[PDB]
């Protein structure tokens, strides 16, 4: 019962993350990766 | 040169026309300048406010048309006073009470015109009942960067109750300016229960013949109050009282059902043979 | 009344006596046997207490002084006493003429110090006019009070030992909130007149981070911290005159002039003509504002006509905060007076004018143009209470309440709960309880009951209330009960409630150690807790540092109490906590918390001016006092580890391997002369008779207190 | 004058006492009528803030990150309060 | 003493009577 109780606490501290992908790595384009983004916002209004 | 805790009085007619403009056009959206007198650094006080036919595509700069901003302020003051243009009525009717960027890009050329004008935003439909969304605002100066926190000071004085509200945080928010109502005490005279009072319908014995059967209608439901109130006085007998006595739902009767009916018999039978024994010698 | 004296009881008939307005029977049960000779004694107190028909109290207290004056020797401190309250510069200056005839030189100072220390100017100021019209040139300097001014300022610097620490600690856990006012009153209320103000020096980009006034708080707290100094302040001033590097600044002028009038609180001289020549003439309209604060500090109580004249035309010329602030002014320089035209007047431009400052400080300054009548102001709190502005209205309610300050009248408190039940505005309902204090001061023992029900009522604006009105009403002193009532009060969701409730609470708990209430450590961590996080209301940790800054004041010498150790109330302390009381609309003026400090402090004055050294002991048994404050440690510890969780059968080889392995205190100690001595100690001290000399005045108060002189070439003449 | 004084003092002590105990019932009753304006009144103001939405959540990715998907519309990635 | 006893409970008195209208009052006022 404590090995069944303890696997429960050992996934529960290392569950499952890491997975929120979709981010290009802000590092080969690290420098426009940057204000120049709030720059494409606001202006450019989104169209239908 | 900084805001702090000031406080803007709106005339009781002030209001009133707000909410009656407001309410009249509520599926599009409003717009009315405001008149009134800059009485110091910290006190902005509107007297009375004049609507702007709705023209245009929306709230806009286009609600100042000279034509017709002149004539009025002109004519006005023919009878009355000058108070200068101090602010806008707008309207947003179920967006809460924020200021988007258009309203942002109008104030603008207010507050050029001023240096302190206010924007007012009175929601027409979420201010019903007992509710008034009267939030007034103010357009943070664009040197935003590094500054004391805010404009808004704060350090003059306390006055801070009412923080912010909910959907201006959401949208663009950091002023909220306080907003405190004047009344006159003659103009509370009226608008007094002048609105209802009664006048002399005091003196009136209502229906007998109605009271006769409300009466039945409320003693033999008393008698099933009564039925169940045995009921309850049987119970407490040592079980688990302490936990049962709370726990038992169903309108404890002395406090919802026992009570209030015999709250409500005692007032009319009594003010019912009151009014009767008043008119036996008030004529002959 | 020949039973009662065949009985030989006398208490009862002098009771009866006093009751019955048989004035010839007491006067017969004096001048018969004065068995306990101290039945003055009691006769004095429960004539100073259990009396309030002022027709028959004035009469039997001069009955009183007729008896003292008729003995053999007659009694220095009652027959001051006496004549302070009867207010009779006549008969001051006769008895000093008497005395300086006589030349009983240890009473004389006595007489002197005490009177400096139970009345107010215009009393003592009539005492020293009549007395100019060499020795008399000494008695009228200590009557001035300059000189007593000198020796306690003396003593808070040489017990300068405030701490630092939790200043630095304070500094770092400031953010660029509201705080930064804060901090600086903090600042100013431990350094009050202790000439030791060094963060600041070391420091300044964040003493310069504010605005226009919030710099006028850093000047006026510099001011605070030099309070008495009047030797060299204009020096000070025109060291940081506004034009050392640019005019433009005007908020620092005015705020500079404010501190200068406060270092002259309740003093006056060539000061006085200086600020009203800068007022006179001098910037548009902030200096205008610091100017008015300074005059109406350095005239508050003069009543002197020309600044008078000055202050009038200032308010009659309508600005924001120049009218508040000379209606402020006003309303000081012209205390506990009733004049009908200066009532008349100002009321009058309080109702007609419409910038809602300058009524919103004249109200408080009307309240204030009368104080303490306790009859004569019927007329203008009912006129007030009537009017239809809710400003107005709290303006009577403050002048009812100072009109019976330090008195428990009933109809008093009637009007002013009624009022504090059954209003419509809030400032109005709060003025109302806030206001309560000050009259159930006095004897602060009911005051618990009175607001023990009102403290939990669903308006917070009226919540707040009870909160300051205890802190006022067990100012000096940690009743305990207000302790457990305001506890919970410390956790309200109303962050401006708890605002008001942590700084009552700290006022409460002032200089008192858990000798008083053994809260004290969970109270001032509790204020540590909250200032520290970051999610708790601006407003609230506002409330919080000024209770943290207010808890020791001028390094745990100064207290507040509005009554002498005589029972005599205390004009600048009464105004300070009222002007305070005036506190969630001007934090500016929060600084007025200094004139209630009462600097805790015994002088052993020996010569004429000399402090003789001596080292005193005291003998108490339940009750610590001076500086427990273990705040000495930087208490800055980190571990950073992880406890281990081992436990399988290794256990069992961790045992059998281990086992293989294994196989002084304060209440009767001494003190020095010039030492603070709590008000808790100042009845069961001890008397050190080692050194030659012993103080003819009894021994159960405070204050200075000249000894007798004995043989000279005494051991250790020093005069530091 | 113990036979009067002393007549006096119980003469305005047991009836002062009963008004102190009927000041306990007034304050009793008080706060219980006090405690209905308010099980009463905040439960107004926690009745008009803007209702919750019900929705079906998926993948709980990276913490501080989740995937709901409300009902007529589309998978929202939502945050996660503190509690 | 024995008059001070007296005049302690009076002024006692006094200031109950000054509260028994107080909560009263408020009484109403909560009632509305
Ligand atoms: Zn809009």
């Amino acid at each position: 019962d404590d090995i069944q109780q303890l696997l429960k606490k050992i996934n529960e501290l290392t569950g499952i993350k890491e997975s929120d992908t979709g981010l290009a790595p802000p590092a080969l384009w690290d420098l426009a990766a940057d204000k120049q983004t709030l720059q494409s916002e606001q202006p450019l209004q989104v169209a239908r | 040169a900084v805001d702090t805790a000031e406080q803007v009085y709106i005339s009781s007619l002030a209001l009133l026309k707000m909410l009656k403009h407001g309410r009249a056009g509520v599926p599009m959206e409003v717009m009315g300048l405001m008149l009134g007198e800059f009485v110091d650094d910290y006190t902005v006080r509107v007297i009375d406010v004049f609507a702007m036919p709705q023209s245009g595509t929306g709230v806009s700069v286009e609600a100042v048309d000279p034509v017709f901003q002149a004539k009025m302020l002109d004519m006005l003051k023919q009878t009355g006073r000058p108070e200068m243009v101090v602010g806008w009525y707008h309207s947003h009717p179920g967006f809460g009470c924020w200021l988007s960027g258009v309203d942002i890009n109008t104030q603008q050329s207010f507050e050029a015109l001023s240096e302190r004008a206010v924007a007012v935003v009175v929601d027409p439909i979420q201010s019903v009942k007992g509710k008034v969304v009267i939030d007034a605002f103010r357009l943070i100066n664009a040197n935003m960067m590094v500054l004391g926190h805010e404009p808004r000071q704060t350090t003059s004085n306390l006055g801070h109750l009412n923080k912010p509200s909910i959907q201006a945080l959401i949208h663009g928010l950091n002023y909220s300016i306080t907003i405190n109502y004047r009344k006159n005490e003659l103009e509370q005279k009226m608008l007094l229960n002048l609105h209802k009072k009664s006048w002399m319908e005091g003196l009136t014995l209502q229906d007998y013949s109605e009271h006769c059967k409300h009466n039945e209608s409320v003693v033999k439901e008393m008698l099933e109050l009564a039925k169940n109130y045995n009921k309850a006085v049987e119970e407490e007998d040592k079980m688990t009282p302490e936990q049962l006595a709370i726990k038992n739902v169903g309108k404890q009767d002395p406090k919802r059902h026992l009570e209030e009916h015999v709250d409500v018999l005692m007032t009319s039978n009594i003010v019912q043979c009151l009014a009767a024994m008043l008119d036996t010698v008030v004529f002959k | 009344f020949q039973r009662c004296l065949d009985d030989h009881k006398y208490k009862q008939a002098i009771g009866i006596a006093l009751e019955t307005r048989r004035l010839d029977v007491f006067e017969k049960t004096i001048l018969e046997s004065n068995d306990v000779p101290g039945m003055l004694a009691y006769s004095l107190k429960l004539c100073m207490s259990l009396m309030q028909n002022k027709q028959f109290r004035n009469k039997v207290l001069r009955v009183l002084v007729k008896i003292y004056m008729n003995l053999e020797k007659p009694d220095f401190i009652n027959v001051c006493q006496c004549l302070i309250f009867l207010d009779d510069p006549q008969a001051v200056s006769d008895i000093l003429e008497k005395l300086v005839k006589e030349d009983n030189l240890l009473m004389a100072y006595q007489i002197c110090f005490d009177l400096y220390e139970s009345a107010s100017q215009q009393f003592l100021s009539s005492v020293i006019q009549n007395l100019r019209t060499d020795q008399t040139l000494k008695m009228i300097k200590i009557l001035s009070g300059e000189m007593a001014i000198e020796l306690h300022l003396q003593f808070l610097i040489r017990n300068n030992n405030t701490d630092l620490m939790i200043l630095k600690n304070t500094k770092d856990a400031v953010r660029n909130s509201v705080c930064h006012t804060a901090t600086v009153i903090a600042n100013s209320f431990m350094h009050c007149g202790t000439t030791s103000d060094q963060f600041l020096r070391d420091n300044l980009e964040w003493l310069a981070r504010a605005t226009n006034w919030a710099k006028f708080t850093a000047t006026a707290s510099l001011g605070v911290i030099h309070k008495g100094h009047e030797k060299e302040a204009l020096q000070l001033m025109a060291t940081y005159l506004p034009k050392d590097t640019s005019p433009g600044s005007a908020y620092q002028e005015g705020g500079g002039l404010y501190a200068l009038g406060l270092i002259h609180a309740n003093h006056g001289g060539d000061i006085i003509d200086y600020l009203l020549n800068q007022l006179k003439n001098a910037s548009n309209d902030i200096v205008r504002h610091g100017g008015s604060l300074g005059l109406g500090l350095a005239a508050m109580g003069t009543a002197r006509q020309d600044v008078y004249d000055l202050l009038k035309t200032n308010l009659y010329q309508d600005d924001a905060v120049t009218g508040e602030a000379a209606g402020l002014a006003l309303g000081l320089v012209m205390l506990g007076s009733k004049n009908a035209q200066a009532i008349e007047d100002m009321v009058g431009y309080a109702q007609e004018t419409q910038h809602e400052k300058i009524l919103r400080g004249l109200a408080v300054g009307i309240a204030l143009v009368m104080y303490g009548r306790m009859e004569e102001a019927d007329a203008l709190i009912e006129s007030l209470c009537r009017d239809k502005d809710p400003i107005l209205r709290r303006s009577g309610m403050y002048t009812v309440a100072m009109a019976y300050c330090g008195s428990g009248n009933n109809k008093a408190i009637r009007r002013l709960l009624h009022v504090a039940v059954s209003d419509v505005n809030d400032d109005v309902r709060r003025a109302a309880v806030e206001s309560l204090g000050f009259i159930l001061f006095r004897t602060p023992e009911q005051c618990p009951s009175v607001v023990s029900l009102l403290s939990e009522s669903y308006n917070p604006h009226v919540r707040y209330g009870a909160a300051m009105a205890l802190g006022i009403c067990c100012a000096g002193t940690g009743n305990k009960e207000a302790i457990n009532l305001l506890e919970p009060m410390t956790n309200d969701p109303v962050n401006y409630v708890r605002q008001g409730a942590l700084i009552a609470s700290a006022l409460i708990m002032i200089q008192q150690t858990e000798i008083t209430c053994p809260k004290v450590n969970q109270f001032r961590q509790l204020y540590s807790k909250v200032i520290n996080d970051k999610h708790d209301d601006v407003m609230a940790k506002f409330g919080a540092i000024l209770a943290q800054g207010i808890l020791d004041a001028g390094g745990h010498n100064v207290t507040i109490s509005l009554q002498s150790r005589t029972g005599h109330t205390h004009m600048p302390s009464v105004v300070g906590v009222l002007v305070f009381t005036q506190f969630w609309f001007w934090f500016p003026l929060s600084h007025f918390l200094s004139l209630a400090y009462t600097p805790t402090c015994v002088i052993g004055l020996n010569k004429d001016l000399k402090m003789p050294k001596v080292q005193y002991k005291s003998n108490c048994k339940p009750s610590t006092f001076a500086y427990p404050a273990p705040l000495e440690v930087p208490k800055e510890k980190e571990k950073e580890k992880v406890s281990t969780a081992v436990l399988s059968i290794t256990a069992k080889a961790k045992k059998k391997e281990k086992e293989k392995e294994k196989k002084p205190e304060p209440n009767f100690q001494l003190l020095d002369n010039p030492a603070r001595v709590m008000p808790a100690q100042l009845k069961v001290l001890t008397m050190p008779e080692t050194c030659r000399y012993q103080p003819f005045k009894p021994l159960s108060i405070g204050g200075i207190i000249i000894l007798k002189d004995t043989s000279e070439d005494i051991e250790e003449l020093v005069e530091p | 004058l113990r036979q009067y004084y002393l007549s006096k003092i119980e003469e305005l002590q047991l009836i002062v006492n009963d008004k102190s105990q009927n000041l306990r019932r007034l304050q009793a009753q008080r706060n219980e009528l006090n405690a209905k304006v308010r099980l009463l009144r905040e439960e107004l103001q926690l009745l008009q803030e803007q209702g919750s939405y019900v929705g079906e959540v998926v993948r709980a990715m990276d913490k501080k990150k989740v995937l709901v998907k409300v009902h007529p519309e589309g998978k929202f990635v939502v945050d996660v309060d503190k509690n | 003493d024995l008059y001070s006893r007296y005049k302690k409970l009076q002024q006692e008195l006094e200031f109950l009577e000054v509260q028994e209208e107080y909560i009263k009052d408020e009484q109403k006022n909560l009632k509305k």
